[PDB]
């Protein structure tokens, strides 16, 4: 399948400081390779992959002034964005922009990506031609006019289709061992009676990569949406993941229920009874 | 590179003799000291005989002593095990290795390469339909029941509930090769502890090497 | 002569693993290591105490002072899986002795204790002059239990025949566990019991 | 590899 | 506007007593950035306790996981105490051996 | 003006596995009156727990003492956590089996 890269920023300004706290993280696919932190001493872009601190010292020196840039220009935006909602000084917000690309099993482009959100709500979004803008609120749009005029349209598409994909591209393959694994679902069953009368079989399933995971319960083969519980794919701190989807059951049917478990690792799809 | 491959394993009967032969490749054979180590399956690892890179002597452990003769042919490549009067407890898996160092007087040093090796089983043999009795379920929660198919050769038997009816709570265990050489198996599919009785159990053994097939119904008490 | 290994040693994914192979003065015997994987043959994994072939990864390190080799397995990956063998020459034997063999299980599972379920011998079958006992294992995790058999509080060897344990569908591990008797040895005492030992707890029943 | 420069609202 | 976070509590490998784990806290899904995360000890503030970096997730809310080697046992309980502005008093979810 | 409690854990009886035993919190010296207590069977609040009654001493310090059944075991390790004016945050006394 496909394989992707993704860069997140959050700057939050500070009341009563100037230089508000800046976290900038990229991932590819789902392991995390760079870190800048504004709080950090380091003050610039540190390794958070294996495979990455093989790039010499011309990597990250840009990579630093890229986003010592990309944290300037937030603190005037979080001050530009103060006046187009009438904020004062005393509050802290947040601005937060993620941009990535996309690349197919043949190293082909595919999607590009860029979203800026003020608040944890949308502000302003590159649409899928990477020719056009769509402002969520008022205020987005005069800062998308101003875009038009300058073609940020363009030079999104520019960096998205020529350095964000070679540098997808370079990095599947320079961390070829640790991008390109695939890790299958360890699994297991759970029973545990609340009731006299109801229990509730949990199915777990650890030690997996990529995050994608399909946990399906279904009575006698028919899908049960109903009684289940599915809690979010959790990390589990060492580049794998976990999740687990369980089921209240009514005691001496547990043998009625079945436990699906797909996984892009996994060769034929699971299933597990009591 | 270096590949090793036994043969001459198989099934024999007791008493009678066995060749097993190694073919190597893949270094000067002629210099290089060789071993035969078995495997009872489900065992760990015994060392059976080995020879310098000559022939010249014949390292035997002592449990093979007299009954096996372990050989080379330089000329050929070849390592080879001779047992004599084959026993039940010579029934494992034959591996042979060759010594990492060269011109070794004596087989004290690591073995590099291993063979995949070779199956010598003996028993014997004779076909035999498998004799089923039923596992009732105890008297006195989750009920469980089963069919205890007994004495059966060779493998294997297939057991299945109610023509295959039933597969929840089914599960079928290994059989046990006893002392007699022959194979003994059971299966049980443990239940609700509660309405056993309004179901009709048959478990259907089939033992296709005799052509037998056996249906036992099961009830308690 | 002697070398003696844990029968199974059980890891976290990723922790360091250590399997020990003991014997009189092995120190100053020349210890090898040999993994195999099941259905395959032997892999040589570490050899002369220390020394790493090839291919092997360098997270596998040996060992050998005083009294006990040492095999360590640091970053343990999944596919560590196998039985492990040492391997020494005894110079006053002329044998190579192998260890008992260790069961790395490397657990994607939690642990669990197995499941008995004991058969007392049918009607049918004490009407065929016979009497056998089974003994049914399933459900524990890791594969590795030992059974002994208690006849009136007294130990019972021969006539005892013992599954290897195998995976179930739920990649618990299985296994079973006949006692043969004769149709007296069933009356004579007055109770019977199947005790199934694994990771230092005993069940019975 | 990050993007070269940025855009103010 | 504000998001409240979802906390899980769980162990990175099964939990063995008496063999080296990991206690990991994973607050999810809050907004905004400004969070406080313990791990207890036995109602004890454990200080070797690091985090991840402030990432987001699609609907731009952030996501922290806070982890502490640690060797659990039979009778200790550990728990993780989490504030926040949605939280007028801290939260703390106590870790379950299968949950 | 105020001053900070002093916090004595010990057992009624010297301690011994199996046999019921009573745990004593014994805090003394405090000033004001306002102070919360808890006895802790592995940072989990114990809660058939009582308390004296509030007398003082000779420079007017209050004193109390909150008490609670328990059954020690070597695994099992109680505590006592006291929470004051004079304290920001809560102290724990863990009892020992020799103080």
């Amino acid at each position: 399948g496909s394989h992707s890269m993704r860069y997140f920023f959050t700057s939050v300004s500070r009341p009563g400081r100037g230089e508000p706290r800046f976290i900038a993280v990229g991932y590819v696919d789902d392991t995390q390779f760079v870190r800048f932190d504004s709080d950090a001493a380091s003050q610039k872009m540190e390794p958070r992959a294996p495979w990455i601190e093989q790039e010499g010292p011309e990597y990250w020196d840009q990579e630093t002034r890229n986003m010592k840039a990309h944290s300037q220009t937030d603190r005037a935006n979080l001050g530009t964005l103060r006046g187009y909602y009438n904020q004062s000084e005393d509050g802290s917000h947040t601005i937060q922009i993620m941009y990535g690309c996309d690349v197919g099993p043949d190293g082909r482009f595919l999607r590009g990506y860029r979203q800026d959100a003020y608040d944890g709500k949308d502000y302003i979004a590159l649409n899928e031609d990477l020719r056009s803008w769509t402002a969520a609120d008022m205020a987005a749009q005069i800062t998308k006019r101003k875009w038009e005029a300058v073609h940020a349209a363009e030079q999104r598409r520019v960096y998205l289709e020529g350095r964000c994909v070679d540098g997808l591209r370079r990095y599947l393959e320079n961390g070829k061992e640790t991008l390109q694994r695939t890790d299958p679902p360890k699994t297991h069953m759970t029973h545990h009676p609340i009731s006299d009368h109801e229990a509730t079989l949990r199915c777990w399933a650890l030690g997996f990569y990529p995050a994608e995971i399909t946990l399906t319960w279904q009575r006698d083969g028919e899908d049960q949406t109903q009684d289940t519980e599915l809690v979010e794919t959790r990390p589990a701190g060492d580049g794998t993941f976990q999740k687990w989807a369980a089921v209240v059951v009514p005691s001496g049917e547990e043998q009625r229920y079945t436990c699906h478990v797909q996984h892009e690792g996994l060769p034929k799809p699971l299933t597990l009874r009591w | 590179q270096v590949q090793l491959q036994e043969s001459g394993g198989g099934v024999v009967q007791p008493g009678g003799s066995l060749r097993l032969s190694c073919a190597a490749s893949g270094f000067n054979f002629s210099n290089y000291g060789m071993h035969w180590v078995r495997q009872t399956p489900g065992k760990g690892l015994e060392w059976v005989a080995s020879i310098p890179y000559d022939g010249s002597h014949q390292w035997h452990a002592d449990s093979v002593k007299g009954r096996f003769t372990i050989s080379r042919d330089n000329s050929k490549n070849t390592l080879y095990l001779q047992i004599n009067s084959l026993r039940p407890e010579d029934t494992a898996m034959y591996y042979c290795s060759k010594a990492r160092i060269s011109y070794l007087s004596a087989p004290a040093w690591w073995f590099d390469p291993w063979g995949q090796g070779t199956l010598v089983t003996v028993s014997s043999a004779s076909t035999k339909g498998p004799s089923v009795f039923p596992l009732a379920p105890s008297s006195k929660g989750t009920a469980a029941l089963g069919c205890l198919v007994k004495d059966y050769f060779p493998e294997p038997v297939t057991v299945s509930w109610n023509s295959g009816a039933l597969t929840s709570g089914v599960h079928t265990f290994p059989a046990v090769l006893q002392s007699s050489g022959l194979y003994s198996l059971s299966s049980v599919v443990t239940v609700p502890s509660s309405s056993l009785g309004t179901q009709t159990y048959i478990c259907n053994v089939n033992h296709k090497p005799s052509n037998t097939k056996v249906d036992k119904r099961v009830e308690p008490k | 002569s002697v070398s003696t290994q844990p029968p199974s040693v059980s890891v976290a994914p990723g922790q360091t693993a250590r399997i020990t192979c003991g014997g009189n003065n092995i120190g100053s015997k020349s210890v090898h290591w040999y993994r195999q994987k099941p259905g395959q043959a032997p892999v040589l994994v570490v050899y002369d105490n220390n020394a790493r072939p090839s291919g092997i990864p360098e997270r596998i390190s040996g060992s050998n002072f005083a009294n006990t080799a040492t095999l360590t397995i640091s970053r343990v990956e999944a596919g560590d899986e196998a039985d492990y063998y040492c391997h020494v020459w005894d110079s006053s034997s002329d044998h190579v002795v192998f260890g008992g063999g260790t069961k790395l299980t490397v657990l994607g599972q939690p642990k669990a204790a197995p499941s008995v379920t004991l058969f007392p011998p049918s009607s049918e079958e004490l009407q065929a002059n016979k009497a056998t006992l089974v003994c049914l294992i399933s459900d524990f995790y890791p594969g590795a239990v030992t059974v002994a058999w208690k006849a009136d509080s007294s130990p019972v060897k021969a006539g005892v025949e013992t599954t290897t344990p195998s995976k179930q569908s739920n990649n618990k591990y299985a296994a079973s566990s006949y006692l043969s008797l004769t149709p007296e040895q069933w009356k004579s005492h007055r109770s019977y019991s199947c005790q199934v030992t694994h990771e230092g707890s005993t069940v019975e029943k | 590899v990050t993007e070269h420069d940025t855009l103010l609202y | 506007i504000q998001r409240t976070p979802k906390i899980q509590v769980y162990s990175r490998h099964p939990a063995e007593n008496g063999k080296s784990n990991f206690l990991n806290c994973y607050v999810s899904g809050f907004h905004p950035s400004d969070i406080e995360v313990d791990l207890l000890k036995n109602g004890e503030r454990i200080e070797k306790v690091e985090h991840s970096d402030l990432s987001f997730s699609k609907d731009w809310s952030f996501y922290l996981l806070y982890y502490t080697e640690f060797t659990p046992t039979e009778k200790d309980e550990y728990a993780c105490r989490v504030n926040h502005v949605t939280l007028s008093q801290p939260k703390i979810v106590k870790w379950d051996r299968d949950m």
